RNA sequence: GCGAUGAUCUUGACCCAUGGGUGGGUACAAAUGGCAGUCUGACAAGU
């Protein structure tokens, strides 16, 4: 029966990441006022998000008192130091946490919607592997997932010659 | 003999005239707290702690004679109690314009790199108090939460229609009944399955004569039954629609208390909404409140007015403006002249917003304006 | 085709040739709006590893905003302002002509933006915050024991005052924070001091207490008519 | 109004208020903010009179920042009801334009007028 | 230890005595790109 909820499950992965990404840059510009250093170094979504998710703090971000780069990073990663050295030259602006909390709703949605793209992608390749284990033993589940999106069904791609 | 003054504390200069370009004594200040207070004490003429402290520990040697630049520090240690000889005379002095040259040198851990980061950041933060107000006048937030808004709608009724569509395999015969897309999702949400109907899901979400079309719907839809997993995907989405659903929200409470901080009066006339979209298309307040309320009655749809101008023909007397409530309440023979009232003391309004005065008073005088714009309603009414 | 951009006779000081003629300085920090200008991206070509050889970003200027541009363009080879100097920018009336200052005195030089008023200075801070190197403050110009504290010392002046007392005004600023052979700038607008005589004797007189103040003006001349009843001073202080 | 200035005495009020009953007379006015700022827009203006007893003043304190924009004279007078009443019009009005008329008869006024605000601004 | 269960050959386009220059589709960013000069301006109602 997945010849249709695979193509639901692609074509909403791929609105999945256009949603991300726009958030994201939101969140970038946002960090990018109140403390223009990390928003330059650390150019992931995600962990960049968590991290001003946990502080919404300039002066108190460190990887030790406290520890927001020893919960998913490590104090010993390049990174950390470069937190721990920006950390002291911030010129920033000093904002109230009203307009932070709207912000942290953002990252919120940030690691909603990781957690659906991951539950997305682990569902595709399971029902994938499930449906048609031969094409994707050839050309994995992406792409033989993307043409069976663009025949509309596995009958239409049989059909085609 | 000489006093130092600095954004590095105080220091007694005798070199130990008889001056050898080096210190005699220094007093240290360093901070945020302390560079801003030191900033009031150089405008005030004030007695600053170090300064006291400085007058307290080196004395009887090099205190006799201080030398002082203010004036105003001169009666405020002629009036100490350790009775100090203190003039005010060569303060234009090459050795006072040398005291700066060796700066970095002569105070230890400093150079010429931290002193202008230190004095940049204290010029941010004085000037924020003299202008008492932030370092960017910052009011962009609003513009670009509304431009998001929108996207929140469009993105959310996107998954919307999703979730309609690989649904729509299991139980076809909702989308016919059901179409607002928070109650299509709600039902899904709770029941999942259409062969665990219940009574309580549905009684919280919909009337009476829905839920009986529902339950008989659910007898006679004969559509697909599958594995619980893609179930658990369309609870695993419904759950993230409600949740961005809530999120919109949020989003427009954001906004409540940003709308009414900043301009009080734009949020008793119009609102939150209408005002943001006027502020979003004008651009900014402070230009907006530079044209005038002809400009600000055709705000949008530029287009078609200069369509208009072109062809010379009926332009159009709707701008932004015809979505408002009151003026979308009058019919079209009178609602140009009551928009006319509207954009008129809106303009009012907006320099009552824009120059600093109701920012601070939170906004008396729109209430009044809005008795006067009803009046006139009431009179064109007859 | 693409334009070329050739130094003039100062340092920092860029002229655009041939199909324009404009003249501009070095951008450092891009996607502004000052005024809504436009930039000038050009580099220079060379094959190298890695990335590409960089584009020294140019932003436009004009005389018709500043008296500096026009003092330039009229023909000038002695200037006091130069990339690694620190200038003293007496007065700022808008905030936009402070980002010239900026970018003409490069990254290494600190411009000192004095505001007497409420008003101009929102702009300053907001300017202030993009670059970070423009220091600005809300002072009494008129006391210089009321600022000592914030400003250090500075290499040349930039006087763009045109009150009837701006020889007081830069005068115990320069009895104070100037050094002995630093370089003056004075712009003066000979209307903006007295309109009901000529400009000459005006001119007779501020050159003698610039003679009286130990200034020595190297050359001092009519601008050309891009601007009306002015003319810059450039001097040297204790030469 | 400590924000009230530059304001006629009362001698160049007579003047300022003849001269604008005369382009009154000469179809050469334009009253209110919202005309008068559209002359700014336009750069037709020669110049501009406000009132200073006009309560609330925030509706007119950026007409003294773009004039001041465009190089346009103007001089604040004390009283909005003389002002309407220059206008030949029974209510208090508190914004007037000047338009530009080079063929006007009065023009040497008007040139008169201006050296008076041109010495005043200085 | 070759293939009709496709062997075999062709739709990246141009040029220069591995190297070098153009051409087209996607995304982002920006507009001395488009806005004659971003509406008209004192009357209306009633007896």
């Amino acid at each position: 029966k997945n010849d249709n909820h695979i193509i639901q499950a692609i074509a909403l992965l791929d609105q999945l990441d256009k949603d991300i990404n726009t958030f994201a840059m939101r969140v970038k510009e946002w960090y990018g006022w109140h403390f223009p250093e990390l928003a330059k170094l650390v150019p992931d979504n995600y962990t960049f998000a968590k991290l001003v998710l946990f502080i919404k703090d300039k002066a108190s971000l460190n990887d030790d008192s406290l520890h927001d780069l020893a919960a998913l990073l490590n104090e010993d990663s390049g990174i950390a130091q470069r937190v721990i050295d920006n950390a002291r030259i911030s010129m920033g602006q000093d904002i109230s946490e009203t307009d932070m909390e709207n912000v942290c709703v953002f990252a919120q949605r940030v690691a909603s919607l990781a957690d659906y793209r991951r539950q997305l992608y682990d569902y595709l390749c399971e029902k994938m592997h499930t449906v048609a284990p031969n094409l994707s033993e050839l050309i994995g589940e992406v792409i033989g997932a993307r043409l069976i999106s663009h025949a509309g069904s596995l009958t239409n791609l049989s059909k085609q010659a | 003999y000489v006093l130092t003054e600095t954004s590095a504390g105080y220091a007694l200069l005798k070199a130990s005239v008889l001056k050898e370009f080096k210190i005699a004594a220094f007093s240290k200040f360093n901070s945020a707290a302390n560079a801003l207070e030191e900033a009031n004490s150089i405008i005030e003429g004030k007695v600053s702690s170090q300064l006291e402290k400085l007058l307290e520990e080196i004395k009887k040697d090099k205190k006799s004679t201080l030398i002082v630049s203010e004036t105003k520090l001169a009666n405020a240690i002629n009036k100490l109690g350790l009775n100090f000889n203190v003039v005010s005379d060569a303060v234009t002095l090459d050795i006072y314009r040398a005291i700066k040259e060796y700066l970095p040198e002569l105070l230890p851990g400093m150079s010429d790199n931290d002193l202008s980061k230190m004095s940049l950041g204290l010029a941010h933060s004085i000037g924020r108090h003299k202008l008492k107000f932030s370092a960017d006048k910052v009011d962009v937030m609003i513009i670009q939460a509304i431009a998001l808004l929108d996207d929140l709608d469009k993105e959310l009724n996107t998954y919307a229609m999703r979730c309609k569509e690989w649904y729509g395999w299991h139980f076809p015969e909702l989308a016919k009944i059901v179409t607002d897309s928070v109650a299509y999702a709600r039902i899904i949400l709770t029941m999942g399955i259409r062969s665990k109907a219940s009574e309580t899901d549905l009684s919280e979400i919909l009337p009476e004569e829905i839920e009986e079309r529902v339950k008989t719907a659910a007898e006679v839809s004969m559509g697909t039954e599958i594995t619980q997993t893609d179930l658990d995907n369309i609870n695993a989405l419904a759950e993230q629609i409600v949740e961005f659903a809530a999120y919109r929200e949020q989003l427009s409470n954001y906004l409540s208390a940003r709308m009414k901080a900043i301009a009080p009066n734009l949020t008793q006339l119009v609102g939150e909404l209408v005002g943001a979209r006027l502020i979003a298309h004008s651009g900014s307040l402070i230009s907006l409140a530079k044209s005038p309320a002809s400009t600000i009655q055709i705000l949008g749809a530029e287009k078609a007015l200069f369509r208009a101008l072109k062809t010379k023909h009926d332009t159009p007397k709707y701008g932004l403006l015809y979505h408002a409530s009151l003026v979308g309440q009058a019919t079209g023979k009178n609602k140009g002249k009551i928009a006319r009232v509207l954009a008129a003391k809106a303009a009012v309004s907006l320099r009552y917003d824009a120059l600093a005065e109701d920012r601070d008073d939170s906004g008396d005088i729109g209430l009044e304006s809005r008795a006067k714009v009803e009046n006139r309603l009431s009179q064109l009414e007859g | 085709a693409k334009v070329v951009i050739e130094p003039h006779r100062h340092a920092g000081v860029y002229i655009a040739r041939g199909k324009e003629d404009l003249l501009v300085t070095k951008n450092m920090a891009p996607g502004e709006s000052v005024y809504g200008e436009k930039r000038i991206s050009v580099e220079e070509p060379s094959k190298e590893d890695g990335v590409p050889p960089t584009k020294v970003e140019y932003r436009v200027w004009n005389p018709f905003r500043s008296k500096l541009a026009a003092g330039i363009m009229g023909g000038l080879d002695e200037l006091f302002i130069a990339p690694g100097k620190k200038v003293l920018y007496l007065g700022a009336a808008s905030g936009t002509s402070v980002s010239h200052v900026s970018d003409v005195v490069g990254p290494e030089g600190v411009v000192y933006a004095v505001e007497f008023s409420h008003r101009p200075g929102r702009e300053l801070i907001s300017m202030a915050k993009k670059r970070p190197n423009i220091i600005p403050i809300i002072e009494d110009a008129r006391h210089p024991q009321k600022y000592r504290m914030l400003i250090g010392m500075v290499d040349c002046v930039f006087a763009d005052v045109a009150q009837p007392d701006q020889a007081r005004i830069i005068a115990l600023n320069s009895h104070m924070f100037l050094k002995d052979q630093g370089g003056v700038v004075i712009s003066i607008k000979a209307n903006c001091i007295d309109s009901t005589v000529d400009a000459e004797t005006v001119f007779a007189r501020e050159v003698q207490k610039l003679r009286e103040e130990r200034i020595k003006p190297l050359e001092q001349l009519t601008l050309e008519p891009y601007e009306r009843d002015h003319c810059i001073v450039v001097g040297r202080y204790m030469r | 109004n400590p924000k009230a200035f530059p304001l006629a005495d009362a001698a160049l009020t007579q003047q300022i208020l003849d001269v604008v009953q005369q382009a009154a007379n000469l179809r050469q006015l334009k009253k209110g903010a919202n005309e008068a700022t559209k002359t700014l827009n336009r750069g037709i203006s020669e110049f501009i009179i406000m009132a200073a007893d006009c309560e609330p003043i925030e509706i007119l304190l950026h007409l003294p920042l773009l004039c001041e924009d465009k190089n346009v004279p103007y001089v604040f007078v004390p009283s909005r009801v003389a002002l309407g009443r220059a206008c030949g019009v029974s209510r208090p009005v508190i914004a007037a334009s000047i338009t530009t008329n080079d063929a006007s008869a009065i023009k040497t006024q008007i040139y008169a007028v201006k050296d008076k605000i041109e010495t005043l601004l200085i």
